[PDB]
Parts: structure tokens; C-alpha cells; sequence
RNA sequence: AUAAUAGUAAAGAUGAAAUAAAUAAUUAUAAGACUAAUAUAUGUGAAAAUAUUAAUUAAAUAUUAACUGACAUUGAG
């Protein structure tokens, strides 16, 4: 009957390509109230529940950092950049909830993400980060790729 | 209702992708390693290189058929190195 | 021809789980009943949790009630009944898979021939000479 | 240090007759070389008899030859004739179809 | 060797509607009623019973 | 003839056998027949095999599957140590002793159909003792028997109307026990798994009868002290009892009340170690494995 | 058994004994019999 | 004609366990031709014909 | 692709580059094309071809029994 919006949990996403790194640092919110509401089914409950609305905090890619071109997509920025992303989220009190990390692709920052947060640069971090999940997305079929290139 | 609030945990993991891991909280980076097992025992970097881009029907049969032929070659070539220690250890 | 009907059937009403699925089971059941069939066997399956969020007719699912119709009909009717299964908003999905009978007149639904009981008398047998 | 991990000594079970060689590492090496699960023909339900194209509606049954995403097994890994690996790949191409798995 | 009564005399003609209903060629696949016309076209033409060729 | 010779050959006396050499499953007993050559034949490579063994091979004993393989080989194994798990054995003085109290399998007895009134559980194991085999073979038990057993039909509607035509006429919990008698009465004659390949009592281990006393210059003895090993540190899980390495044997050692302290202080290290126990019974189950009980005597 | 049998789900033996004069001039003979 | 061969073949066999005797029997004497109604007439009503084959097989 | 949402200032590309309230993230909607593993094109089909599911129609295997009694092979046009 009331918005009573509340985060249950972060979910810290990379996507890690061949020329960038971006890395999202995200809250799912929860209206506590929305069971209270009149005319809900015991579907939409559930559904309401099983996928929760998500707000996004820090948005960064390796261009936030300095890093121009064709260093953007080494592992030095990939480094540095999950370097900010551990320290912007100690400096926005959001590290008090559990945080899921998503990766998305393989490129040279996924291994340079995973590095920084098994080491001094995401002590903090990693105490909340309770499940890891990949989140690569693949095509059955789909439409056609561009063509080889002849190099 | 409640109903609906206390079977959302199974229901939220009842949806399971098979690519998540639980992190051992005091080792952390072992849980790193096991999600990357999963990735290769998917072949999803793979694939994903795979699918940047187009070849054609008959060049993706050529190199299945290649592919193929390298695999069962080793597990020949494996046959026969076992059977190389057998003999050896005999006496042979 | 023996035919297999296999409905998710959508359960809206949690205090009723088993309405629309019993309300369907009626509906197919006449038609068949009604155009020569006949209808062997009714194997409910219980509410299970779909593999993944499905969608139908503009609304979601998240669980549906299994149930199974081992029917005998025609190839008109049988393509009569999944028509009226792939429009009907309560059915969130439908298959229709034939039953061989060349070699046996009596087949058991797939279902209890994986447990090992291939013919219907198998079935009705082990719940009158042992039961 | 009174303790040994469990992959350098081996239990030897109970009514079992053993030699001198059954306490030396090359026994524990040996062991690991030759183990193979052999003992799946007997827990395995398509390497019984059975028709794999009969399970098509009962996932957790198929759920045994698929990995973690999904994906079916070589025939390499499962171990089955070609003509259950066949009709198993079949019937989970047909149990996806239908919404199960 | 006798001293549940009979069955009642619908439930037997529903049995028999079953099966009649089972065994219908309008139920039956186009390939069974090839069949009975093989059979029938046969008869008409061979020179004795057995003659199939 | 050169058959007639062959056939009696000391070669052909070896059962063919294929079963793994390098097996690393369960062993309960003996899986493939030792081979002996003297001092003097081993020097000249001589086995009574093929080919010569090669000349590597110390050892006096092997075990073989294949004279000749397409590999130009032998399959052999240079080892005869099952050997020495039966002398073991014959020297622990233990006698194999039923624990069901059943007849001695190696003296004729005259026996009685007590055990036969369960006709009905051991006809039926023809076709119900099918655990592993094949669903098309085992399917074959269905319509065959059907035939044979149908064969019959004429025989026994003649016998239970001129035997017990009361039966016919009021019940048939006694017709069907008649039927039972008439299908085991008519396969006796049959030949039905006439060979059976169970094991027959201790299968060869010992042929010990039970009753003798061990005379000794220190009087009769009436404990056998056999030195073993302790192999675990913590009890088998789930049982009462550790076990125990005793004459190639793996028994389960019981312990007076307490477990001597020496196990906390080793540790996994226990099995370094050589303890005297009392061997209590051995008995022989189904599979072929001998159960072994032993007694951990402690200096006292 | 085939015709004298008491199973509730019985072959064609049965089926057949009845048409064939079986079931009844054995029914008749163990009657006779008993008599 | 509605009667069916197992009503028919169902009062034959009460009629003649009762002694009622109603005019269907005589017209069932029509439907089918039999006069006389005992238990060795509807075991010749319902006469398969692959019970001949069986014994000029076996001949 | 479009819209919403918060969230930002770069993003995208390449050997390196440059041309043309975003990118990324979470939702919702629409469209066309394609068919991951299994998989060996194994197999099937006259060849060309054929591997997401179901159904309908057509054709396709082995042995046995009976039958026809050379009715076959190849094949310009
Ligand atoms: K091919
Ligand atoms: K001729
Ligand atoms: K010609
Ligand atoms: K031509
Ligand atoms: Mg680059
Ligand atoms: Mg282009
Ligand atoms: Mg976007
Ligand atoms: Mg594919
Ligand atoms: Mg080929
Ligand atoms: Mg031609």
C-alpha cells in the first residue's frame, strides 16, 4: 500500500570485450510493500519476485580512467578500472548487502577483473560477493556472422 | 501472500542456468577455477570465438572431419604407447 | 491410431491447482468421445516447475499441472484436438506424439512403459491378482 | 604430522585378500590409472535395454546425460550404443520441445 | 466351479463400443485400408487360394 | 590321434579365461591360474607356454590370459601370490565354519526335500534369477518357457481332474501349489541349469574339518596368535569394528574394551606397525570372501 | 490350466473349450464323477 | 435391428435358466433360426469358423 | 530496432587509425532470418541433397512361408 523500495542484494556485471571493459555495479530493490497490494495474484507475486527491478550505481568502462584507444582493451586497464569500481563501492556505503558477480564475455579484462578481486584491490569486495555467474550469450543458429576476414 | 513469499527460494534457484558457482568464502579464487572448468567442459569460449564470424558449409565439414580424425588418431597412438610400457615392463 | 497428449495445463488459482486442468481433461476428453475416439488413459503428473519462465497469450508461467491423456482417434480429430490445444489460453504447452500399434493392439502410455509395464492389462493386472 | 591425505593410502575393504604390493604408491597410482565407471551399466538405464525414446517425458531421467548447460554427452562420454545414443539424443531434443527440459 | 453376480449389459456393449471404436478402418491409418484392397484385389484375380504371384 | 592328445594337454587342462590381469575392483579369491616353471626351465626360458618368456622375468610364477595375441606377445603377469594367501591361511589352523549351520558341501549327505517346499521361490529363479541379463535374451525366457510349459497343458488337464477334481470345483489356493509339484515333478527329469557354477563351500581354500586340538610342547594350545596390522585409525564407519591386515587377509579386529593408545599416537601411521591378535571364527559368505574375525591381543 | 484355470484374465483356450464342447463335457465328466 | 447378439445370446441363456418364455424368443427363433432353446444351441450360434480350420489342419 | 529505467562521458573499430543524455546494464514490445550440444552426413536419398519438435501422406530392411516361372541386364533417341 506504501513504496517501501529496499535493496536485497548487488549484482556487479562485466562485460569484458576484445577493444573494452565495462563494468556495472547494480542494486535489486524491492518494494517490501508489494504483497500488500490489493488486487495481486499469487502469479504475479512470484513473478514479482523471481525477477526484482534492478537500479544501477556505477557505470564504468576503461575510458573513465584515462586509458584511450587501443589501450583500453589490454589488461592493465582492465586492472586499474576494477580497481575503481572496489573502491567506488566503498566509498557509496554499498558494501553492507551481498553482491553477485556476473561476467559476460572472455576477453583480456575478465582475467584481469578476477585477479583484482582475489587481491588487495577487492579485499573488501569479495568478503560480500557470495555467487559468481557467466552470462555469455550464444546464438542457436541465429543470424549470419560477417564474413572472414583475409589478412 | 506468504504463501508466495516462502517458496521463492527454491523457485529462485529452481530456474538454475548451470553457470553459477557458490563462493567458498575462505578460498575465493577456487571458486574462480571452477567456474572456469565449467566454461571449457561447455566449450563456451569456444564457441563464442566460433561464432564471431561466417564460414561456409563445406569449409565447417572440412575441419569437423579434421578435427575428428586428430581425436581418434590419439586415442590410437595412446593404445599403442600403453601396450609400448606393457612390453617393456615384461620384458619385451 | 493411439495417440499421446501431453498439457501444461496453468494453474492461476493456488487454492485450486488441479481446476483447469481437470475443466480440460473434460473438454478434451468429449471431443474425442464425441468424433468415435476413445480415451484410454488419464495420467495426472502433478504441478512441476517449468524449466525457465514460458509465455502465453500476453501473460507468464512459472508452474504448470502435468498431466497425461493416452486417446484413440482419427488423424482428423487428432489434429481437431491440437488445434483447439494451441488456442485455448490455459494450455501453456501441448504435444501430440502417435503410438505405434502395428505389432500390439494395447500399449501403455510411455510414461509406465519406462517403468517397465508395457500393456494396459500389465497395469491392471498387477491391481487385481495382487492387489 | 599423524595424518595422511586420502589419495596416499588406500583402504583396503573388508573380506578382501591383499599382497605386499597393495600398501606401495604404484598400487595408489595403479588404482587411479584404471578407474573407470564401469559400474554405470549397471546404475545406467539406457545401457539396460530400455527404449531412451520412452523417457522423453520424464526429465530427470534425461537430465543424467546432458552437462550442466544442457548440452547432450558425446557417445564418447556416455557410453552407449549408436543406436541409444540415437534415440536418447532424440528424446531430449523432443523433451525440450515440449516444454520439460 | 462356480456356486461379483454379472456385469451389467451397458457395460458390455460399452466394451464392445471400445473395441469396434479401436479397430474402426475410419480410425485406422490410410496404409490398413491399402492393405484390405491388396487383400480384396487379389482374390479377385488369382488362379487358386495361395496364388500371389 | 593328435586331437586325443590335445585335448588332455597340459594346456588344454588351463580353463580359458579372459578376465582382466590388472584388475583393481573388489578380490575376494583367485581369478586366474597360476603357472609354475622349474629352476632349470626358468633358466632356459622354458614355461610350457608358446613362446619363451622373456628373459627380464625372475619370478617362478605367472599368470596368463593369451598364449599368442595380434601384438606378437603374451598376456601374462609374473606374479603367483594368491599362493600364498591359501598357505596363510593353513597356517592360522582356522577352520571354515557356516554360520547358517549348513551341511558340510564336501561330504555326501543324505538329504530331504525340508528345503523343497519353497518350490514355488526356486522354479520361478529360472526366470526371476535374470538380475543381468540381456532384455531380448531374458525376453526369450518368456515365449520359449510359454511354448514348453504349454506343452504340458493336455497332462494337466487329465492329473488335477482325476488327482484333486475337489479342488477344481471350490478353490484354487490348491491348484496352483499342484501346479508348482507338476512343472518341478516334470522338469527333475529336464535338465534346467543341471550344472550349477555357484561356489561349493570354501571353494578350495580349506579343507579343514573342524574338531582337532593343536598339540604343542607347551600344551594344547587354545588360542591362535597370528601377528597383523591395524589399518585404519578410527573404526570402519557405520560398524563397530576396525580392520585389520592379518596372513593377506582383511579381517575385523574387536578390541577387549579400549583401543590401545598407540593408534592416537600414530595416526595414519598405524598400519607401520605389527600387533598380535586372536583369530575368533572365519566364515564364508556367497561371494566367495572369507569373514575373517580376529581379537587385537594387547601385551597385558 | 488353459480352460481350467482361474485366472480373471484367461487366453483364448478357454474361448475355444466352450465352443468346442470341453469346458461343459468336462463339467458333465467330473460331475459324473463325483456322483 | 437394434438387437444385438449378446442381449439375444443373454436371454436365451435366462429364459432358459427361468422357464419364462416371451414372444422376443420366438421372434429370436426368427432372428436367427433356432427353434429350440438349450445350451447346446447358443454354443452352435456362436461357432467360429477358425475352430474348422483347426481340425481339418490337424487331419 | 524502438521505448522505459536509473546511471553516466565517452563509445565503436583497427596492425594502428579514421569515417560514420550514447555505449554498457535491467526491463517491455516488434520483426525477419537461422537451427548449439548430440554429430560420425554415421545413416538415408538416383544424384542434387538431407541433422530443433510433432503430426499426416508416400517410399524404404532382414528372415521365413507360399506363389509366378527368365517376366532379366544394359540402354541410342
Ligand atoms: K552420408
Ligand atoms: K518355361
Ligand atoms: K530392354
Ligand atoms: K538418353
Ligand atoms: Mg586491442
Ligand atoms: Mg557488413
Ligand atoms: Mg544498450
Ligand atoms: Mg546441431
Ligand atoms: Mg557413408
Ligand atoms: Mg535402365
Amino acid at each position: 500500500y506504501k513504496p517501501k523500495e529496499e535493496v536485497v542484494k548487488y549484482i556487479l556485471h562485466g562485460k569484458f570485450t576484445k577493444n573494452n571493459t565495462h563494468l556495472t555495479f547494480s542494486s535489486v530493490v524491492e518494494d517490501k510493500n508489494f504483497h500488500k497490494n490489493k488486487g495481486l495474484t499469487y502469479n504475479d507475486t512470484m513473478l514479482y519476485y523471481l525477477n526484482l527491478p534492478q537500479k544501477v550505481k556505477i557505470s564504468l568502462s576503461t575510458g573513465c580512467l584515462g586509458f584511450r584507444k587501443a589501450a583500453r582493451g589490454e589488461y592493465e586497464a582492465a586492472f586499474q578500472t576494477s580497481g575503481r569500481m572496489f573502491e567506488l563501492i566503498k566509498e557509496k556505503n554499498m558494501l553492507n548487502k551481498d553482491i553477485e558477480v556476473v561476467m559476460d564475455d572472455f576477453g583480456k579484462g575478465r582475467a584481469a577483473f578476477i585477479s583484482a578481486l582475489v587481491g588487495k584491490e577487492g579485499a573488501s569486495v569479495v568478503k560480500k560477493v557470495v555467487k559468481i555467474s557467466d552470462a555469455t550469450k550464444l546464438k542457436f543458429g541465429g543470424v549470419r556472422s560477417p564474413k572472414m576476414r583475409r589478412l | 501472500a506468504e504463501i508466495a513469499r516462502s517458496s521463492v527460494e527454491n523457485a529462485q534457484m529452481r530456474f538454475n542456468s548451470g553457470k553459477s558457482i557458490i563462493v567458498n568464502k575462505n578460498n575465493p579464487a577456487e571458486s574462480f577455477k571452477r567456474l572456469n572448468r565449467i566454461m571449457f567442459e561447455n566449450n563456451i569460449p569456444g564457441d563464442k570465438r566460433s561464432q564471431r564470424f561466417y564460414m561456409k558449409p563445406g569449409k565447417v565439414a572440412e575441419l569437423k572431419r579434421s578435427q575428428r580424425h586428430r581425436k581418434e588418431f590419439m586415442m590410437g597412438f595412446k593404445r599403442l604407447i600403453e601396450i609400448v610400457k606393457d612390453a617393456k615392463r615384461k620384458g619385451y | 491410431m493411439l495417440y499421446e497428449l501431453i498439457g501444461l495445463v496453468r494453474i492461476t488459482n493456488s487454492n485450486a491447482p488441479k481446476l483447469e486442468a481437470k475443466e480440460l481433461s473434460s473438454t478434451i476428453g468429449k471431443l474425442i468421445i464425441q468424433n468415435r475416439g476413445v480415451v484410454r488413459d488419464i495420467v495426472p503428473m502433478g504441478i512441476r516447475y517449468l524449466p525457465k519462465i514460458m509465455k502465453k497469450d500476453q501473460e507468464k508461467h512459472f508452474r504448470a499441472y502435468h498431466f497425461l491423456m493416452l486417446f484413440d482417434s482419427s488423424a482428423a480429430v487428432q489434429s481437431e484436438i491440437l488445434r483447439t490445444l494451441k488456442k485455448d489460453p490455459r494450455v501453456i504447452r501441448s504435444s501430440i506424439v502417435k503410438v505405434d500399434l502395428d505389432k500390439q493392439l494395447d500399449r501403455a502410455s510411455s510414461l509406465h512403459r519406462s517403468l517397465g509395464k508395457k500393456s494396459i492389462l500389465e497395469l491392471v493386472n498387477e491391481d487385481y491378482q495382487s492387489i | 604430522t599423524k595424518k595422511i591425505d586420502q589419495s596416499l593410502s588406500k583402504k583396503l575393504p573388508k573380506g578382501t585378500i591383499y599382497d605386499p604390493f597393495d600398501f606401495s604408491m604404484g598400487r595408489i597410482h595403479l588404482d587411479r590409472k584404471y578407474q573407470a565407471n564401469k559400474n554405470s551399466n549397471r546404475n545406467d538405464i539406457m545401457k539396460s535395454g530400455a527404449n531412451p525414446l520412452e523417457f522423453y517425458a520424464r526429465p530427470r531421467i534425461l537430465s543424467r546425460y546432458v552437462t550442466s548447460t544442457g548440452r547432450i554427452q558425446h557417445r564418447d562420454i556416455t557410453g552407449l550404443s549408436a543406436k541409444n545414443q540415437r534415440r536418447l539424443s532424440k528424446a531430449i531434443r523432443r523433451c525440450q520441445a515440449i516444454g520439460l527440459m | 466351479s462356480g456356486l461379483v453376480g454379472i456385469e451389467d449389459i451397458e457395460k458390455l456393449e460399452d466394451r464392445r463400443e471400445a473395441i469396434l471404436r479401436i479397430l474402426s478402418m475410419r480410425n485406422s491409418e490410410n496404409k490398413n485400408a491399402i492393405k484390405m484392397a491388396v487383400e480384396l484385389a487379389r482374390k479377385e484375380f488369382e488362379r487358386f487360394p495361395g496364388d500371389t504371384g | 590321434t593328435l586331437a586325443e592328445l590335445l585335448g588332455r594337454s597340459r594346456i588344454a587342462q588351463v580353463a580359458n579365461n579372459h578376465k582382466p590381469l590388472t584388475y583393481t575392483g573388489k578380490k575376494f579369491h583367485p581369478t586366474h591360474q597360476i603357472i609354475e616353471t622349474k629352476p632349470s626351465t626358468l633358466y632356459r626360458q622354458e614355461w610350457g607356454l608358446k613362446s619363451a618368456i622373456p628373459s627380464k622375468i625372475k619370478s617362478r610364477y605367472l599368470v596368463y590370459n593369451d598364449l599368442d595375441t595380434l601384438e606378437r606377445i603374451t598376456t601374462f603377469e609374473p606374479r603367483g601370490g594368491t599362493q600364498w594367501n591359501r598357505l596363510r591361511f593353513q597356517e592360522m589352523g582356522v577352520p571354515i565354519v557356516s554360520n547358517i549351520g549348513r551341511q558340510n558341501p564336501f561330504f555326501k549327505y543324505i538329504s530331504r526335500p525340508e528345503d523343497e517346499s519353497h518350490a514355488k521361490l526356486s522354479l520361478f529363479k529360472e526366470m526371476k534369477g535374470d538380475t543381468d541379463i540381456s532384455p531380448a535374451a531374458m525376453k526369450k525366457r518368456l515365449k520359449k518357457i510359454t511354448a514348453l510349459i504349454r506343452s504340458f497343458q493336455d497332462e494337466f488337464k487329465e492329473w488335477l481332474v482325476e488327482n484333486h477334481p475337489d479342488e477344481l470345483k471350490l478353490n484354487s489356493n490348491k491348484l496352483e501349489d499342484y501346479v508348482v509339484k507338476f512343472l518341478n515333478k516334470k522338469l527333475e527329469t529336464k535338465t534346467n541349469k543341471k550344472f550349477n557354477t555357484e561356489i561349493i563351500g570354501t571353494g578350495g581354500l580349506s579343507y579343514s574339518l573342524p574338531g582337532k586340538l593343536k598339540n604343542s610342547p607347551n600344551g594344547v594350545i587354545q588360542r591362535t596368535v597370528v601377528p597383523g596390522r591395524i589399518l585404519n585409525v578410527v573404526k570402519e564407519n557405520n560398524d563397530n569394528k576396525w580392520l585389520a591386515a592379518i596372513g593377506g587377509f582383511v579381517a575385523d579386529v574387536v578390541f577387549f574394551q579400549s583401543p590401545p593408545s598407540s593408534f592416537n599416537s600414530m595416526g595414519d601411521f598405524i598400519r607401520m606397525k605389527t600387533f598380535l591378535f586372536e583369530i575368533l571364527e572365519a566364515s564364508m559368505e556367497k561371494n566367495g570372501s572369507v569373514s575373517m574375525h580376529a581379537r587385537l591381543l594387547e601385551p597385558q | 490350466m488353459g480352460s481350467l484355470s482361474n485366472e480373471k484374465f484367461f487366453d483364448i483356450s478357454l474361448v475355444d473349450s466352450y465352443l468346442n464342447k470341453d469346458l461343459k463335457n468336462i463339467s458333465n465328466k467330473i460331475d459324473s464323477k463325483l456322483n | 435391428e437394434k438387437t444385438t447378439l449378446l442381449r439375444d445370446i443373454r436371454t436365451i441363456q435366462d429364459a432358459l435358466s427361468s422357464g419364462s418364455t416371451p414372444k422376443e424368443l420366438l421372434e429370436i427363433k426368427q432372428r436367427y433360426g433356432i427353434q429350440d432353446f438349450s445350451q447346446e444351441t447358443v454354443r452352435q450360434l456362436l461357432q467360429l469358423d477358425i475352430s474348422g480350420l483347426e481340425v481339418n489342419l490337424e487331419k
